[PDB]
């Protein structure tokens, strides 16, 4: 009920102080689908509450972590002190293809190991002499990202000089990154500088260049970062429909494919949060379409390929169609084997920007019934979208605090959460079945169809294991 | 075909007072001309603006959260002869960052985007002691080609403005600044204008203009206001407008050329 | 196309042919990819010791390192005291990344907070941002003590921790009896072990500075025992055991072996166990203080020795056999009990597996890495094994420890071709075993990738990883281990004879090839 | 009986100066006193040690690696009546972070064992413009307890004195940190001595003492020597004694209130 709901969030806001209660009443909403403008609900894109234990990152995490470093053939330099490149080290399940160390270097961490001295009296010529050493021992690299820490922004290097005068000198493509973590309040932040950044470096450099050949049906994802393969499911479905892929952004991304992206005829975005930027300033400059697609359980992706194939001829439609076709009775049988055992059940979303309104429709395709949603740092647009997305007299939290979504879980008592490792073992110590939803908890993929029933037998699995009936000891 | 100067120098060589009056000076003749200063004490505005106490753009991004919040109406403001004002803020003495202030400021200024097509120059008016990358961000690329340094003939300013030059070195190779001139105020000693000849020559630039120690300056200062809006007839009014007019008139631009503490013990031993 | 009987995940849902045809597709339209020829001439150049004079040539490029920063130490010291919380004052995601990486090395949950500070903090300072923090912090956690670090944002500004908190406090935010201790740990200084030693030493100066007027060494007939940076769990657990053991009246000061131990019983517990905060004040009346670290425990030390006065005694780490004698003798000698005959039966069982195990454990080659004192330790026991350390790195060592692991190979004669390595990452030991082959290498998991490295080469160049050290990751529960004591000298044995037997089985599987050699018994 | 001072005021005063011929007048009254520079242009005890500088503290951290491996000999020096010296140091202006090294020189001359030499008074020079916590690290705790402020009779000299008790009151109230005088140069400027007496009697402070402009200061700095090795019998080399005197006498330890500009405006319809 509405009023149960906002009786629990005026019982839990009651321990807060003034100011740090005031501020999160405008945090936590209950939903009304009818409503179209989410600004009268609910308040995004602001500074966290000292003290809280927030989920949220930098925009550093955003940046290189999230945009940049999928991208293969460059290396990425985390400019400063030795923690960040070392706790971002290989913690995201970006997929690639490559030889490791030569042609590749994704899970790779380049820093420039800052100490004392190179804050005291500046870092540019230990940036200059640790590119002359990337390219002396890197050879095959495509190119150079100096992502910058805290310290760089505060101290007022100047990496943008080193950048140009080192690109100049050994014509390679040296692309500077202010991403500073104290910059923004979130990763959001992060991922408007990376856009900025391809946008100033990368995207336009085969402007004057017609070599490529450029068939009517390109297409370009942008926004999918291949976490456990994902890309690559959606790639296969795109193809088969008849189009021709020239780039994906950035999860198993060359640059080459990013700078042949103003070519292509549609742009396909997954992730609007982390890339609508740059699909705005395509559409200006070069006047390719974007459109949003979502890729998660059968009826979103059959929405979805409809929706594509509308945008093209005859041709691609019918190859639609026959897609459908030949995938309808895997998805058939893979909802028949498990929407029994998971109907019913109810599930609580904590994630980050896109996929806390992205994966609902999943979770409805097997019986599945979303009680509370909510996102680490998307802003009032994400939250339009998902109004309409989630039920009547349904919890909405932005920024939600450990505090917050322990007293949330201890009161809705939902059957499954699905959020990040810093809640993890939290839940799972409550006796609720717990799903990684940043990292599919090492598995995947869940894009498209192959995805759909890898997604399903995760959720059965934790869902229904028999370690949930045996917390309380027979004698307590 | 508008031109970015800026104003460096030793703490308390008049570094505000010359650079307001000086536009002032070029308002009078009528150019429109921006001032934009980096210190975090906000003094660069005061006798343009004739008030005490403005928005700065740090203290309007912390009530608006965010400087991606923020607008440039809220932190623009006109004066006289149509000179546009700002001040980058910045913290009390003893805590926080004031170059980050200045960079986060000078950032926002070129985001948002502050100089129209319409300015003919605009200025920087920095901190006297630079003692980090923010206080050099007037003078990186795509930002102010023009360099002055207010100096005196004491060995205060001397070694400063020495300092200042080693500092603007590397710039000068990564970049395209330059050395526009030298400007020296007076205190009075003793053969000062040889003693700066002396030392712009030494660095390979020019002495822009000898502006005496005059009292009426302190008198116009008390009521927040230039000596050009003073009665017009002293003559440090027109000091300060051929000052103008030479400004607008500069065509030498060098790589400064810092010399050795030997070469200050003999130009000391020279007068 | 997916089975409902038999669902594929990436591996091997991506070795289908379909997918296999997309990926060739994409390769050869998009990616502009160097030829493969290309490809394996430098990978083989990047093999070679050209390759390597290059590499060690390196002066400001770090590639894979192998340390954290200081806060990350901070953190795991302000966790071992009873209902303490880890409160940073910088920006968010630093407190982000150290709850993910220790979530994953543990696999437990992790509480530390933040007071977000922003670009306006940093400007102005967070003053009020840590006003703000700490009554938000008290008021919703609830924690009897908050110890504070710094981020390398709030380290470069000049954030006067101590006046912010004495302000916070005399404007009422906190109460004054309120314990607010606080350290400085710039993480462009040292590393993660540096940032324990700094939150220790401000702990045990907040407690016992201003209260040293009635204290008399001795007087609780008790051992202070400082751990410093540990990440296994067994072995506090083997500290204490070995105390009790012995009779030995101590006080294990910073104990998180409860808050990364917590029962799934249904509830989640924030807190668990902990050092107390009267065990703290009450350290300076404890016959002496045994440093368990010594090597990243020095301030601690030059505290300890010129406050409490106590004559800290010069003892290695208690690892291997010899160490774990002279730590037991010393415990013996500061506290008057004799050692037990339970213990000098534990020496005998270990004793009796090094007889078993040398046949298969003379002559190995291995390079290891990690942090000073463990490094240092597993020397010290693989040279007391008959075993050869060839290559040993240790990127957060400095020269003095670089002349005390020199010293410790020179008195043995399994040490001739022992190198240490300081300053050094994780891409130079890949050089150095790539031109240098050893058995095998003793690290964490991101030597993972280096095995990877070799077995790309052949399978006669593959250099098998052994997991002990931290950060764990591909592994689960190896956080349970125990490497200090006899105890640990026994796990570290067992796991290095079974690293070596495997391997010789899995070189021997071969049918009517290598078969003759697959033995029953070993 | 070590106390410990802290200069303060405006960039361009005459701290350095002022403070380095109040040392020379105390070492030659027969107290040990220790100079702690904690400006990077490195300049505060060139007059002491007839050196330009020797050492920074930086300089050699940085060319032996790490500050943890420097010696306390290797980078202090003692120069005439055994003033004991030392000098953070830092980089050349518009690079790098020198509040960083202000930092790490005081902890590592508190690590090392600096302030343990039965010493008099510990002095420390800092840069008038403190832009960040690096330069108020010498206010901080267990640091210089007295803190004198030298500001002549100028708008901005008394400006900046103000907003420097605005930093100091943050240090006050969380420390044992006090306001113990205000130091009065000179600009030759109608009425100083009123009105700066003015200024010390509404400030809640004392006005210490007033030196007059004499041309011997700048007389002797070209021969880097100090007024009281110059000449000790002219008019000035005893106005430092007389300074000396009353510095080592001073017990009004008051915690500062800023004024307001409009009521000070009305000392200037005093003088
Ligand atoms: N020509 C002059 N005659 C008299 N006083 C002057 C003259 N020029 C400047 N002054 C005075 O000198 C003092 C310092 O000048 P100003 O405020 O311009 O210094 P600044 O170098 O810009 O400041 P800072 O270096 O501290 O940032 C003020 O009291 C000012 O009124
Ligand atoms: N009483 C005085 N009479 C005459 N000249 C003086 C007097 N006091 C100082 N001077 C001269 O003024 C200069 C003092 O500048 P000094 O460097 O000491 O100022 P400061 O306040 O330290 O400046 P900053 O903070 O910018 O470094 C010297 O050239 C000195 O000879
Ligand atoms: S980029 Fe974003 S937090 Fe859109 S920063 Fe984050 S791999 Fe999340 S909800 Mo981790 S806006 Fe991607 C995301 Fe979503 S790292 Fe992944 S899962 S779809
Ligand atoms: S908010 Fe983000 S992760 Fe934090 S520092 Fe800043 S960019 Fe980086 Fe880095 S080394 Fe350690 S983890 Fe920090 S204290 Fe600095
Ligand atoms: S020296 Fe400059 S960059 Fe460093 S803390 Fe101070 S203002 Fe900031
Ligand atoms: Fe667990
Ligand atoms: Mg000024
Ligand atoms: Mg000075």
């Amino acid at each position: 009920s509405r009023e149960e709901v906002e009786s629990l969030i005026q019982e839990v806001l009651e321990v807060y102080p003034e100011k740090a209660r005031k501020d999160r009443n405008k945090h936590l909403a209950v939903n009304d689908p009818a409503v179209t403008q989410s600004k009268k609900c609910i308040i995004s894109n602001k500074k966290s509450q000292p003290g809280l234990m927030t989920i949220r990152g930098c925009a550093y995490a955003g940046s290189k972590g999230v945009v940049w470093g999928p991208i293969k053939d460059m290396i990425h330099i985390s400019h400063g002190p030795v923690g960040c490149g070392q706790y971002s080290r290989a913690g995201r399940r970006n997929y690639y293809i490559g030889t490791t160390g030569v042609n590749a270097f994704v899970t790779m961490n380049f820093t420039s190991d800052f100490q004392e001295k190179d804050i005291v009296f500046g870092g540019d010529k230990k940036l200059a002499k640790l590119i002359d050493e990337v390219e002396t021992l890197f050879p095959l690299n495509k190119g150079i990202s100096v992502q910058s820490e805290c310290p760089i922004g505060l101290i007022g290097d100047d990496i943008e000089s080193v950048s140009k005068v080192k690109g100049a000198e050994l014509s390679k493509t040296i692309v500077p990154v202010r991403c500073e973590g104290f910059r923004g309040v979130s990763q959001s932040l992060g991922h408007h500088i990376a856009n900025d950044a391809v946008r100033d470096w990368v995207l336009g450099k085969r402007d004057e260049d017609t070599t490529f050949a450029s068939t009517p049906y390109d297409v370009a994802i942008i926004g999918d970062y291949n976490i456990g393969g994902d890309a690559w499911s959606s790639r296969i479905l795109l193809e088969e429909m008849g189009l021709r892929c020239v780039a994906q952004w950035s999860g198993d991304g060359s640059i080459s494919e990013i700078e042949l992206t103003p070519k292509v005829k549609l742009n396909l975005v997954h992730c609007y949060r982390s890339m609508n930027y740059i699909s705005r300033h395509m559409e200006e400059k070069y006047g390719i379409p974007w459109m949003e697609y979502n890729f998660f359980g059968p009826t979103k992706t059959i929405e979805s390929l409809r929706a594509i194939a509308a945008k093209f001829d005859e041709s691609i439609q019918k190859k639609c169609e026959e897609v459908i076709a030949k995938y309808k009775p895997e998805w058939e049988a893979v909802v028949a084997k498990y929407r029994p055992r998971l109907e019913g059940k109810r599930v609580m979303l904590y994630i980050g920007g896109l996929r806390p309104r992205h994966v609902i429709g999943a979770y409805e395709d097997l019986g599945m019934e979303v009680v509370g949603t909510g996102y680490e740092f998307a802003h009032n647009d994400d939250y339009d979208r998902t109004m309409k997305e989630m039920g009547d007299s349904t919890l909405l939290y932005d920024d939600v605090t450990g505090y917050e979504f322990e007293e949330f879980v201890k009161r809705i008592k939902p059957d499954l959460i699905g959020s990040g490792i810093k809640e993890k073992f939290i839940f799972q110590k409550m006796g609720i079945p717990f799903r990684e939803m940043h990292s599919w908890d090492y598995s995947g993929p869940y894009h498209g169809f192959d995805g759909f029933a890898i997604f399903a037998r995760d959720m059965d699995m934790t869902l229904n294991n028999p370690c949930w009936k045996k917390l309380q000891a027979p004698w307590e | 075909a508008m031109r970015q100067c800026a104003i460096y120098g030793k703490g308390g060589i008049g570094k505000s007072t010359t650079t307001q009056n000086l536009v002032a000076a070029l308002a009078e003749m009528g150019k429109k001309v921006m001032i934009v200063g980096c210190d975090p004490k906000a003094d660069s505005t005061r006798l343009i603006l004739h008030s005490k106490a403005q928005n700065t753009i740090m203290e309007m991004a912390a009530e608006a959260g965010t400087v991606e919040d923020l607008e440039l109406e809220d932190v623009l403001k006109a004066g006289y002869g149509g000179v546009k004002c700002v001040e980058s803020g910045g913290p009390e003495p003893g805590v926080g960052c004031a170059g980050r202030g200045v960079i986060t400021a000078i950032n926002f200024l070129e985001e948002e985007g502050a100089y129209e097509d319409d300015l003919d120059f605009v200025f920087y008016d920095v901190l006297g002691d630079v003692v980090c990358g923010g206080f050099a961000m007037p003078i990186r690329e795509n930002k102010a080609q023009e360099i002055y340094i207010v100096c005196s003939g004491e060995m205060m300013a001397m070694y400063a403005a020495n300092n200042i030059s080693k500092g603007i070195v590397k710039y000068a190779n990564s970049g395209s600044v330059r050395l526009g001139g030298l400007i020296c105020n007076s205190r009075n000693t003793d053969r000062e204008d040889e003693l700066i000849i002396a030392l712009a020559n030494k660095l390979g630039t020019q002495m822009i203009h000898f502006v005496p120690r005059d009292n009426v300056v302190q008198r116009a200062e008390i009521r927040r206001m230039t000596v050009i809006e003073y009665d017009p007839k002293a003559k440090q009014a027109d000091e300060y407008r051929a000052l103008a007019r030479k400004v607008v008139d500069n065509k030498l631009l060098v790589i400064p050329n810092p010399i050795t503490m030997d070469e200050l013990e003999e130009l000391l031993m020279e007068f | 196309s997916q089975q409902v009987d038999k669902i594929k995940a990436s591996y091997p849902l991506f070795l289908d042919q379909d997918y296999k045809d997309m990926l060739a597709k994409k390769r050869d339209g998009f990616e502009e990819k160097y030829p493969q020829d290309k490809i394996d001439e430098v990978f083989q150049w990047t093999t070679t010791k050209e390759y390597q004079e290059l590499n060690f040539q390196r002066e400001a490029l770090t590639v894979n390192p192998a340390k954290a920063c200081q806060p990350l130490g901070a953190v795991l010291c302000a966790l071992g005291f009873e209902k303490t919380m880890p409160y940073v004052h910088g920006s968010q995601g630093c407190v982000a990344y150290f709850r993910s990486y220790f979530n994953r090395h543990f696999r437990e949950p992790v509480s530390c907070v933040s007071d977000s500070m922003t670009e306006d903090a940093a400007v102005f300072g967070g003053q009020q941002n840590m006003k703000d923090g700490l009554q938000n912090c008290k008021a919703t956690y609830k924690p009897d003590m908050i110890a504070v670090s710094t981020t390398c944002m709030a380290e470069v500004i000049g954030d006067d921790l101590n006046a912010f908190i004495n302000n916070s406090k005399k404007e009422g935010f906190i109460p004054d009896e309120f314990p607010v201790p606080f350290a400085h740990t710039p993480s462009f200084v040292g590393s993660h072990v540096t940032g324990w030693d700094n939150m220790f030493e401000g702990i045990a100066r907040y407690f016992t500075l201003k209260s040293m007027d009635d204290k008399v060494v001795g007087s609780n007939k008790k051992i202070n025992i400082v751990p410093g940076f540990e990440t296994y769990l067994g072995n506090f657990r083997v500290i204490k055991r070995m105390l009790s053991e012995m009779g030995v009246g101590y006080s294990l000061l910073s104990d998180p072996e409860e808050v990364l131990d917590t029962p799934a019983d249904g509830q989640f517990r924030m807190y668990a166990g902990g050092t107390t905060q009267e065990e703290m004040k009450d350290a300076p009346n404890a016959l002496n203080t045994v440093l368990l670290q010594p090597w990243h425990l020095e301030k601690t030390k030059k505290f300890v020795e010129g406050t409490w006065k106590h004559e800290v005694p010069k003892l290695n780490i208690p690892m291997g056999l010899d160490w774990t004698d002279e730590f037991l003798m010393k415990v013996s000698e500061i506290s008057g009990q004799p050692i037990p005959a339970s213990l000098t039966k534990e020496r005998g069982r270990l004793v009796d597996m090094m007889t078993d195990s040398h046949t298969w454990l003379h002559g190995k080659r291995f390079a290891l890495w990690g942090d000073p004192d463990f490094v240092m330790g597993l020397v010290k026991f693989l040279l007391e094994l008959g075993c050869e350390p060839v290559h040993i790195l240790c990127h957060n060592g400095n020269k003095r420890w670089k002349k005390a692991v020199d010293a410790i190979l020179a008195a043995s004669p399994y040490g001739k071709n022992a190198t240490v390595y300081i300053g050094k990452d994780l891409w130079h030991l890949r050089s150095l075993v790539f031109t240098d082959k050893p058995d095998f290498m003793i690290g964490n998991s991101y030597g993972k990738f280096i095995q990877r490295d070799t077995l790309h080469k052949g399978k006669e160049f593959e250099v098998p990883l052994i997991r002990i050290g931290f950060p764990i990751f591909d592994r689960h529960h190896l956080h349970r281990s125990t490497t200090l004591g006899y105890e640990g000298a026994m796990q570290i044995l067992t796991t290095l004879v079974n690293s070596i037997l495997e391997r010789l089985d899995e070189e021997t599987r071969g049918m009517q090839a290598t078969d003759y050699n697959h033995d029953l018994v070993r």
